[PDB]
């Protein structure tokens, strides 16, 4: 339930350093740049197909209700 | 028993805490490790490390002079029973002039002994102390044992 009996870890060894002695914001542009567009890059096929198709029917779902609100010239008489 | 007079290790005791702690201050040429190292079962390394920061810091912000003149007479006890005896007196003469360059009499260390009281204490005590980054070292099963930012919360208090 608490720490203490909630896995069971071996033979690992972890590091870490004070808040006060390492960077807030490591570089955060040279590195966070690449990486971001890592992400973008492995999750963008996923997403971008289905919101182009959502915008593909609002488009076309606007025009022909602009077109049906526009008046056929078959009925000249 | 429960009738220990540091505060650490009566709650040790009382709330069946550790198997074992201890103090210790290691000198190098300008630098050193001053601390403290505990056995504890997986179930209390969170507690004892919240009583050993609490002790920690009530030296450093509101130590007494009875505690102040126990410790005084424990360092005395301490130095002349180390002393007692023809190979740590050796290891003290080689160990002195080595890192000091002069053997300090045990007269002088008593004099620096009686230098030292309560203000003195807590302000020695808040300069290594208080609201310092700490070096941490955990072994085994240690998932209980709080994170460095815990740690260093601990390592300071809200209220000086």
């Amino acid at each position: 339930r608490e720490f203490g009996n909630l896995a069971r870890i071996r033979h690992v060894i972890s590091y870490s350093l004070s808040p006060f002695e390492q960077r807030a914001f490591p570089s955060y542009f040279s590195k966070g740049i690449p990486n971001v567009l890592r992400r973008t890059r492995e999750r963008i096929l996923r997403v971008a197909p289905p919101f182009v198709v959502v915008y593909l029917i609002y488009t076309w779902g606007n025009q022909e209700f602009e077109q049906s609100k526009r008046k056929n010239p078959a009925m000249y008489e | 028993g429960v009738h220990l007079s540091s505060p650490l290790a009566s709650v040790a005791v009382a709330n069946k805490l550790c198997q074992s702690f201890q103090t210790f201050n290691i000198s190098y040429s300008d630098t050193g490790l001053l601390g403290a190292h505990f056995v504890c079962d997986a179930m209390s390394i969170d507690d004892m490390v919240f009583f050993l920061q609490g002790q920690w810091m009530r030296l450093c912000t509101s130590a007494t002079e009875s505690e102040v003149t126990r410790g005084k007479n424990i360092l005395r006890n301490a130095l002349v029973s180390h002393l007692d005896g023809t190979t740590p007196v050796c290891e003290d003469i080689g160990r002195s002039l080595l890192t000091y360059g002069r053997r300090i009499p045990l007269a002088e260390w008593e004099s620096r002994i009686q230098e030292v009281d309560a203000q003195m204490l807590r302000d020695i005590c808040s300069k290594y102390f208080y609201d310092q980054c700490p070096a941490v070292a955990g072994y085994g099963p240690i998932e209980q044992l709080p994170d460095y930012n815990r740690i260093r919360s601990g390592m300071f208090w809200l209220r000086f």
